[PDB]
RNA sequence: CCAAAAGAAGUCUUUCUUUUGGUUAACCAGGAU
């Protein structure tokens, strides 16, 4: 029973994201920290270079960084280590 | 089994402000749909003219009273909302109503300028007495649908201006019926009888013409796909 | 996952975000210019506003927040008006009807705050109730009626299937559901007429799939002939592609079962989309079902007068017997009450037999949409007995239905019960709030902190006790005591190999296998026996009723348990207490109102029926000391277990002698901690079960665990 | 100044003065009073109600064309749901509805050859009524069901020889939105509904930033000033149950009373930066001072 | 709202019980309330049972005990001798029902009729022991609950709400009396005091939106002034408009001018609307409602609200508080509407 | 019924009321 | 003593705590909420609150 | 009178013969005015051809099974019913499909007369076993819409002929939905979303164009009453 | 962090400089879900 195209805030599907991590609590911090990194990159883009990179996936015409983070977690382009 | 008899429309005049148009022969099941399409167009998208605001010499707002007039400005405004007036020119125009001494004030006392005309001179507006003196100027404008009162600040207007809700709808009541002929030989068709009644501003023929002109454009939109 | 927000409210909550974008898009020079534009509501702000709110969650909340699902995150979308538009499927969660309620809207700001509102609190991620695991986003009311009308089979309807008559071929066979829809649009077919269709995109049932295709399955595209109504095909086109074909009438129970199955076997997104499609179909077909109320549809029983006269004769005879002194006042009242209860039941039966099956009222009642048949009997047939201000029945009784109209006296004697109910409701809401507040505070240090304490202790579960002649009758209350547990030992039967291994979720398949193998008791892990120093482990607690999998390693189980216990207050109708006061005195560990003494040692019991009070003595088999309970006022009865307590009968160590409530303190002192735990959990569950509320036992286990932490020092 | 969320014409100004020896409270030299008037229409969310406890807010306001209309083209004014009537046991409204129609169209009982049995006890002067007649049914002595059924069976046509509502009280409606007639007859009538004083214009409120209290720096309350919606004690348990720690921290620190966090987060939002970390709420320090004022030596260690 | 406010009996106050301290035994409806306090009308919130309304026919005797009128039956003959009884006298005797089969000579059709015994018990007594009968039905209900048609077909829970919600309706610009009422509207409107009643019979001289001049039969002339767009305690409108012409002859006690919620002297709190009872696309789901747009175009349910603002000038020790256009730190664009003196 | 100028509102009432409602503000 | 003082009987709890010179370790959900910290439950525990995100070497090479 | 914002029309091809047209931004209320009319015109105003009746040898009285064929009569009937055929002659023409010996009968085995064509030659119809023979005559005429089975007007004329339902319309299934759109202070306009599925004898775009032409021709009758009447005009494309 | 005044530049209305000014609570009552 395949699903239809997810709409808006429900894309990508949450189950596929949870397959990447152990729990949803881990996914929250995963995505939040990556979003902070993306926003830091954007603010620092015009200024001196820093370690922070990204986005690793082509962004939309206007896309909030948090969404981008999830779209990377789904693509399996990141890695994390819990405490 | 291809029936190649194009539909035709015929009129039957019940009275001056009402009529019935019969369209036949239609395909089986396409009577209610066509009738409802015409009814929706007639009841919503027919242009007309209506009063947009009034100004009374002695009053500053809508919540006051005119000396000598039995009604208050609110009741007078609600009475004027029943006027049926047809205009012929785009720009706003003004008509005047002046009355002195005792007596009833009817819509026939309004002195329209060229082009505009009042179709119900017998409507009641107010009643005066020996101390009464009424002097009100009305603004008539063209449009369609229902437009709420325009704020006095939006335009450049004095404190004496009274905005009024405008209803530019000439049509009053539209209905229809279908007479389906389902024969055992499977040669079927419909027969749409559409009844239209307008408020004496335009004849039902003119309202059905406007409905047809709107729908032809909106469907030729899709016709020119290739 | 969406909520409609008035645009003047959205423009105010999102003011800084809109100002930043206005400055970014060169619609303004400095932040002051953008701030003035927003306050002046220039045309372009809207074009920016809809860009800002995209994929930005907003938390909606309605007070009182009894449970977790009172706060939920939705994606906002601008709407015209000044009212917030709420999806109809979440009203059960918020407990929000539309008679004038209000809700509050909060806006998360930071990245972590936004991530939690998309992954933890989103409305489409929480479909199952955390208290019991049942879905909360089911269709209800109008939707149930629509789906019940759609999926119904009316014999001899338009365009039904007709067998070959010998002169013409079969009629009613359609080559595809598209042809069936085309026929229905022409009036030749009825959406509730039995037909035969050739389906190629709907998976066949289990038996048909096995007996027609074999191999592996239908493999979408393969065609099969289905004999059903068009409405059922329309209904099944809403379910996932791989879901078998359901050929049944969709009573509320059937829809609940289907949604439970989808939740178990499919991801959350599929379930959310399916419930949305069901909502749309139910709302579309409810308008066409023709359910209206008119006084011509409220039929009256044909022979109510005959029944009422027949029982009036009996009432007259009883009154005459009383008038001659043959019986006292109480006997007369009891006789009259029995007569009138019988009359009410007979009138209800006559009314039930009279109504057709297509009447709007019995249709709304029978489809599970709303209401019961008692209200229908009151409306149409007869009201019946009414209560006093004290609570005893008036023997009159009320004899007119609300269709005919009550007289003055009947209305007056009805107002008694009406006002009693209203006052009870008010006091009940207050008490429930207070109880929940205390429960959340006692247990908030119970948090899952590990994955396995690797202990061996556990609790046994009754699990379908054996039948007398020999048979396994399943325990009725097994979904709330054995499901969602992890085994602490292995299940072995008749020397056979281990049926179920240690550490298993113990779901439906495993319970079915255990019942088939022929075992009655199993030992499962529970929080009452956790070995962790602070908080519980994840294996002991077990499956999370909301997520459906093993609980996480940060879950606050204490607050969830407190909210699950206290949320179903309100709907808990109030010398032995038996309502919300009963729960309050159970958790407070107070001595019960009607305390019933319990035996302290086994042996036979000598009972002396003194004057104004009994006297019980327990004969110890050991012979050390005799325990005597003297006062035991005669008002209370004598307990019956298995026959009323008979002199010389043998009693158990924890047997309850009188009829009433045993105090938790004595049972703890006599039988130990496990028995008091069992007693408390069972007593608390009884109150909820009686009213028809499902709470899994692990929440009560958490609370009881927190009640039993300390010990009292006797020798320093 | 005219407070928040108000407008309208100024209709009256009443000014007193000590000069004209008007009686005023001691120490007052002048007193001015201004009246502002508004004209409110009905809108979504406004609360309506009948006389039988059938309340409910206005869900939608459809255009005239897409509303169920009778056979003669008359749209209905209001639509009420069926599922609420039989369950709440206020069937009286339905009866009113029925009688309303008989009062609207008017009726005439045909006593051609003897008055019918059901109208045997119906007071004369009720055997025929003109359209838009006004009738009265005293509270506990009124119209019986048999009389209502009889009156429904005999009722006048509207303009032509058409009776729109049959003997059962139900009429065939047309789907004004798709055009097809509804499959079954519907119950139509006239009901007397009132407009309750619970309008949305007084209920809606929103805030991004505004006034803050003095002793504790949390935002004010109420629509008149501005104020924020309370995030009570019961709403905090739900967030803890969800496990959302950061949402609760931001709600209780940088949205209510972190005196520097508020300005820093506003600047970060307008400048597109990252939201900074919260500090310490001010109410906690107020609490520490209040405890110290009771001669309790509250100290925070490290 | 005002009429019901004046006929209210509150059990809470100085010398009475408290809202958060009263039990369920004082909120109940005693069987001695029949005819003396309405059992339906009462607040829905936590005040339920502590506030009630006096019944229609009830009065208060010198000692403060409420009384009701009963029509006394002599030897089975229902006389017209009305006697006012209090709770104890009613307790001693046997009281029948108003809606009983009187046979045009004050004699019951059948011997067995429902009656009320000493302790409020209801029984069937042969029609020879009855001592009294109710003057009428509608004796146990108050003014608000007497205006609900078909009350005997509604449950008490819904009748209570319907009665409590008739005193929240806002006055509309134009009023319309119900097609189906109960005959209590006229009396309630007249006794509320929101209409102008011709004090003495005469002939109308002048009529205007502001005043009415009545020429009494003997020389004297009386001028009634009207309250035009006056604010009430709760911010609504209090209009009054004449309903008489310049030639009509009025009679003492006749209504001469409508009020806020009256239509020719009868209470009119709402409007008659054409209603269907179908479920429609789920928009009237879970107690919601669907309206036509006509009701907005034609101002059927439009209302007027008035707000009042005050400010005063006070001496103060420093002295000289002033009301003037000269305000510091204020530009001229924000001083355009203000007139020459503020 | 007793007010001089009142609208004619026909009633379904069967019984007769011996006593007229007192002054509601008495 | 902070949680107990905030639950009920503030005066008695405070006075007996003052006499006993009790010290509060700030380990509960309620105390952390009062003092404005991150609750030790759900996302606020060390295991999840100290995650280190990092692009995969392959993604860095590609970009 | 101008409309202000002109609507458009775009297609989203999903399958070889399946489309999803979107029309926006329509005036607030014209989503339903032309959605249902367009759906009805698509489903019941496009001329087409379909099998009207069939006669099969060996089947006169008993309609349960066909000798020498695996599939029962009803299966054959509803296999021939879903046959895509295009014709030009108005008069009902007759075709013969005949095959002997074991094997599979396919629509490509039909020999159509001049004008008649079959657009799905590879459609399974029946299976023959053990030297079986099948010979069935189809009657094909062009019509419009969906016409249920027409019962024998003259039973004596033909005894073996059995009528079958006629699916003349090349469009098989159509649905429509209406949404809301616009960031222009309104947020209340309409968006019509058609979903047209056709046979392989026509494409959805051609069907939509033909439906639009038919509707224009129909409403021309209402227009022609008064040519110089004021209406709403969208302007040049 | 906003408002007012004065000066300079440019745009035909933004920026820079100087000066001045610039938020409550507690009770009682009445409603709502
Ligand atoms: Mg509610
Ligand atoms: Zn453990």
């Amino acid at each position: 029973g395949g699903y239809d195209t997810p709409l808006g805030i429900t894309n990508p599907p949450i189950d596929e994201l949870l397959d990447r991590v152990s729990s949803k609590y881990a996914l929250v911090i995963y995505a939040a920290k990556r979003a902070r990194q993306i926003n830091d990159y954007y603010n620092q883009l015009g200024e001196g270079i820093l370690e922070y990179v990204g986005p690793l996936v082509e962004p939309g015409l206007q896309e909030k960084p948090l969404s981008i983070a999830l779209r990377e977690i789904h693509a399996d382009l990141l890695e994390h280590t819990e405490g | 089994m291809l029936i190649s008899q194009r539909p035709t429309l015929s009129e039957d005049v019940l009275t001056d402000n009402r009529s019935q148009f019969v369209i036949e022969p239609l395909e089986p099941g396409f009577g209610y749909t066509l009738g409802n399409s015409l009814r929706r167009t007639l009841l919503s998208s027919i242009p007309g003219a209506a009063v947009t605001s009034i100004r009374i010499d002695g009053v500053l707002h809508e919540f006051t009273t005119v000396p000598g007039v039995k009604e208050d400005v609110t009741e007078i405004i609600l009475n004027l909302k029943s006027l049926v007036v047809s205009s012929e020119e785009d720009e706003p125009v003004t008509m005047y109503l002046r009355k002195q001494g005792p007596g009833e004030v009817t819509a026939g006392d309004i002195v329209p300028p060229a082009g505009v005309t009042v179709h119900n001179p017998g409507m009641h507006i107010a009643t005066l007495n020996d101390k009464g003196k009424l002097e009100v100027e009305l603004v008539v404008e063209r449009g369609r649908g229902y437009v709420p009162a325009v704020q006095n600040r939006a335009s450049g207007a004095e404190i004496g201006r009274i905005p009024v809700d405008s209803i530019y709808s000439p049509v009053l009541k539209v209905t229809y019926k279908v007479d389906a002929t389902r024969v055992e030989q499977r040669t079927d068709f419909d027969k749409l009888i559409l009844d239209v009644e307008t408020k004496n501003s335009i004849s039902p023929r003119d309202a059905l013409a406007s409905a047809g002109k709107t729908l032809v454009e909106l469907f030729g939109l899709a016709r020119e796909l290739n | 996952h969406q909520c409609g927000l008035p645009k003047l409210m959205a423009l105010e909550l999102f003011k800084p975000f809109v100002m930043k974008r206005l400055v970014d898009l060169n619609h303004a020079q400095n932040i002051k210019s953008a701030k003035r534009m927003v306050e002046r509501q220039r045309p372009q702000v809207w074009d920016v506003l809809e860009e800002v709110i995209a994929e930005h969650p907003v938390l909606l909340n309605r007070a009182p927040t009894l449970h977790r699902l009172g706060i939920q995150a939705f994606e906002p979308m601008l709407v015209e008006g000044k009212a917030i538009q709420l999806h109809p499927l979440v009203c059960e969660a918020f407990n929000a009807d539309f008679d004038g309620d209000q809700m509050a809207v909060h806006l998360p700001l930071s990245a972590e705050a936004q991530a939690e509102a998309r992954i933890l609190m989103l409305s489409s991620n929480n479909i199952l109730s955390p208290a019991s695991g049942r879905p909360l986003a089911m269709p209800r009311l109008d939707m149930v009626t629509g789906l019940y009308y759609l999926t119904t089979e009316v014999p001899g309807d338009t365009g039904e299937y007709q067998p070959a008559s010998g002169d013409h071929p079969e009629t009613g066979v359609y080559s595809s559901p598209a042809e069936a829809i085309m026929a229905a649009d022409r009036g030749v077919l009825s959406v509730r007429a039995k037909i035969k269709v050739r389906l190629t995109q709907l998976r066949p049932p289990v038996e048909i799939e096995a007996e027609l295709f074999g191999h592996s399955g239908w493999q979408p595209g393969d065609a099969w002939m289905a004999e059903t109504t068009l409405g059922r095909v329309m209904f099944n086109e809403l379910l996932p592609l791989g879901y078998p074909f359901v050929n049944k009438q969709m009573h509320k129970k059937v829809q609940a079962a289907i949604i439970n199955d989808l939740a178990e076997r499919y991801p959350m997104i599929v379930v959310a989309q399916t419930v949305d499609k069901l909502k749309d179909a139910g709302f579309y077909w409810a308008t066409r079902s023709g359910v209206t109320v008119s006084m011509a549809d409220v039929l009256v029983p044909p022979r109510k007068k005959e029944i009422l006269d027949h029982y009036e004769e009996r009432a007259d005879k009883v009154e005459k017997q009383f008038q001659r002194g043959a019986l006292n006042h109480d006997e007369r009242n009891e006789a009259l009450v029995e007569i009138w209860k019988e009359a009410t039941d007979e009138v209800g039966q006559a009314l039930r037999e009279h109504y057709p099956d297509d009447n709007p009222i019995i249709t709304i009642v029978d489809s599970g949409a709303t209401g019961n048949f008692t209200q229908t009997r009151t409306l149409a047939g007869m009201k019946g007995l009414v209560t006093n201000p004290k609570g005893e029945f008036i023997p009159r009784p009320v004899k007119s239905s609300f269709r005919e109209g009550l007289t003055v006296l009947e209305y007056f004697i009805n107002t008694h019960g009406a006002r009693k109910g209203l006052a009870d409701t008010a006091l009940r809401t207050a008490d429930s709030g207070y109880l929940t507040r205390r429960l959340v505070d006692v247990s908030q240090d119970v948090i899952v902190r590990e994955h396995d304490c690797q202990t061996e202790r556990g609790i046994v579960v009754e699990l379908a006790e054996r039948a007398p002649d020999g048979t396994l009758i399943r325990d009725p209350y097994i979904e709330t005591s054995a499901y969602a547990r992890t085994l602490g030992t292995d299940a072995v039967d008749e020397a056979g190999n281990v049926i179920v291994e240690r550490g298993q979720d113990l779901g439906d398949p495993e319970i079915d296998a255990l019942l088939a193998a022929g075992i009655t008791q199993v030992k499962v892990r529970s929080v009452l026996t956790c070995a962790t120093s602070t908080g519980v482990c994840a294996t002991c607690y077990g499956r999370s009723m909301a997520t459906g999998k093993l609980v996480d390693i940060g879950e606050a189980v204490g607050i969830v348990a407190a909210q699950s216990i206290g949320e179903p207050g309100t709907q808990l109708t109030m010398d032995i207490t038996g309502g919300l006061p009963r729960v309050q005195e159970l958790f407070e560990a107070r001595v019960p109102r009607g305390k019933a003494p319990i035996a302290d040692v086994t042996g036979r019991v000598r009972l002396e029926d003194g004057e104004r009070f009994y006297k019980i003595t327990i004969v110890p088999d050991d012979g050390g000391e005799e325990v005597v309970y003297d006062k035991i006022s005669k008002r209370q009865r004598l307990r019956v277990f298995k026959r009323v307590l008979s002199d010389g009968d043998h009693v158990e160590v924890g047997q309850q002698l009188m009829e009433g409530s045993a105090d938790p303190h004595e049972v703890l002192r006599v039988q130990g901690p496990r028995e008091v735990q069992i007693h408390l959990v069972r007593e608390v569950q009884e109150v909820y079960r009686a009213q028809g509320v499902s709470i899994h036992d692990k929440h009560i286990e958490v609370i009881v665990r927190q009640m039993l932490r300390r010990v009292t020092i006797i020798d320093s | 100044k005219v407070p928040h969320g108000e407008s309208g014409k100024v209709i009256g100004i009443r000014v007193f003065s000590r000069e004209d020896e008007d009686e005023l409270p001691a120490g007052v030299n002048e007193l001015v009073r201004v009246y502002v008037a508004q004209k409110r229409k009905i809108s979504d969310g406004d609360k309506l109600a009948g006389r039988h406890g059938n309340k409910g807010v206005i869900g939608k306001i459809l255009p005239v064309e897409d509303m169920p209309f009778l056979a003669d083209g008359t749209p209905v004014d209001i639509i009420l749901n069926t599922h609420g009537v039989p369950r709440r046991m206020n069937i009286g409204q339905i009866l009113e509805t029925h009688l309303g129609w008989c009062a609207h169209s008017g009726w005439k009982v045909d006593a051609a050859k003897g008055v019918p049995d059901w109208a045997a006890r119906l007071p004369d002067e009720l055997l025929e009524a003109q359209p838009n007649a006004i009738v009265s049914t005293p509270v506990f002595d009124g119209a019986q069901e048999a009389e209502l059924q009889g009156l429904l069976s005999c009722t006048l046509p509207n303009r032509d020889g058409d009776v729109l509502v049959d003997a059962d009280g139900k009429a065939m409606l047309f789907d004004g939105r798709s055009g097809e007639p509804f499959p079954y007859p519907v119950t139509v009538g006239y009901m007397y509904i009132m407009k309750l004083h619970h309008l949305v214009d007084d209920k809606i409120h929103a805030r991004s930033t505004g006034p803050y209290s003095m002793i504790t720096q949390q935002p004010l309350g109420g629509k008149a000033q501005f104020g924020g919606q309370r995030f009570g004690e019961m709403e905090c348990w739900a967030m803890q149950a969800y496990g959302a720690a950061y949402t609760l921290q931001e709600l209780l620190t940088i949205k209510s009373d972190d005196t520097v966090g508020r300005v820093k987060v506003y600047e970060a939002i307008v400048k597109g930066e990252n939201i900074p970390e919260p500090g310490i709420p001010e109410s906690f320090k107020v609490l520490l001072k209040e405890l110290q004022s009771l001669c309790l030596n509250v100290e925070v260690l490290s | 709202s005002g009429l019901t406010h004046k006929r209210r009996l509150s059990a809470l106050g100085p010398g009475g019980l408290s809202r958060e301290r009263a039990g369920l035994e004082v909120r109940d409806v005693h069987p001695s309330h029949y005819g003396r306090m309405c059992p339906i009308e009462t607040p829905e919130g936590p005040n339920i049972g502590l506030i009630g309304s006096l019944s229609v026919y009830a009065r208060v005797n010198p000692f403060g005990f409420i009384e009701t009128p009963y029509r006394k039956v002599v030897d089975g003959v229902v006389s017209d001798e009305i006697v006012y009884l209090t709770a104890d006298e009613e307790d001693r005797h046997v009281v029948a029902q108003a809606n009983s089969p009187i046979d045009a000579d004050g004699r019951f059709v059948e011997p067995r009729v429902l009656v009320r015994r000493k302790a409020g018990e209801v029984e069937y007594v042969p029609s020879s022991e009855v001592d009294y009968m109710d003057v009428s039905p509608r004796q146990m209900v108050s003014v608000a609950t007497a205006m609900i048609p078909f009350l005997e077909h509604d449950d008490a829970n819904r009748a209570l709400m319907g009665a409590n919600m008739q005193r929240q309706a806002v006055p509309l610009v134009r009023s319309e009396a119900p097609l189906v009422g109960t005959g209590m509207e006229l009396r309630a409107a007249i006794d509320a005091g929101d209409v102008v009643v011709a004090e003495e019979s005469g002939v109308i001289e002048e009529v205007s939106a502001d005043y009415i001049t009545v020429m009494h039969d003997n020389g004297t002339r009386r001028t009634y002034r009207m309250r035009k767009f006056a604010r009430s305690n709760h911010g609504t409108c209090a209009n009054q408009c004449p309903i008489v012409d310049a030639g009509d002859r009025v009679e003492a006690g006749q209504v001469i001018a409508d009020g806020p919620c009256t239509d020719d002297g009868e209470m009119a709190l709402g409007k008659n609307l054409l209603v269907a009872i179908m479920p429609w696309e789920g928009h009237n789901y879970e107690d919601a409602i669907i309206l036509s747009n006509r009701l907005v175009e034609e101002d059927v349910l439009t209302s007027i609200h008035i707000e009042e603002h005050e400010i005063d000038a006070r001496d103060t020790k420093l002295g000289a508080e002033e009301i003037t256009r000269d305000i510091p730190n204020i530009s001229d664009e924000v001083l355009a509407d203000l007139d020459e003196r503020g | 019924n007793s007010v001089p100028g009142a609208p004619n509102r026909v009633s379904f009432a069967k019984l007769r009321e011996p006593l007229e409602v007192p002054g509601l503000l008495d | 003593w902070l949680s107990a003082a905030s639950f009920q009987e503030t005066t008695r709890v405070l006075t007996d705590a003052a006499i006993n010179c009790r010290s509060d370790k700030l380990n509960g959900l309620k105390e952390n909420v009062i003092i404005g910290k991150l609750i030790p439950a759900g996302t606020g525990i060390n295991r999840y609150r100290n995650i280190a995100v990092q692009p995969t070497e392959e993604a860095r090479a590609a970009a």
